[PDB]
């Protein structure tokens, strides 16, 4: 039998993941895609000043 | 460390084209006192050897 309390429940269970989750790897990965994106672009306008 | 070495050649270049730039209105400015003393010079010879045929 599904119970609305236990329903609300997986949904705080879920909560709590996406938010632990989120700060503790997400952001410092957004950090990562961005740095690799970023310098990337760091490179490419170096090389066209450079030439 | 090639925009490094881009920068520092760039501004160390136009340290030496000054330096050359110097050098060449140096060679200039010997040039023109050159040319004119003794443009001065053959003026008094060519004076003196008009006073001689005249004499």
């Amino acid at each position: 039998g599904i119970n609305p309390t236990l329903f609300i429940a997986q949904l705080i269970n879920f909560l709590l993941l996406i938010f632990i989750l989120r700060a503790l790897l997400y952001r410092p990965v957004m950090n990562l895609l961005n740095e690799r994106t970023r310098r990337i672009e760091e490179s490419v306008r170096d090389a066209e000043k450079v030439r | 460390e090639q925009l490094a070495n881009a920068r520092r050649d760039y501004e160390a270049e136009i340290a030496r084209a000054r330096q050359e730039a110097a050098k060449i209105v140096a060679q200039a400015q010997e040039r023109a006192k050159q040319q004119e003393a003794e443009i001065i010079a053959q003026a008094r010879r060519e004076a003196e050897r008009l006073k001689e045929e005249a004499r």
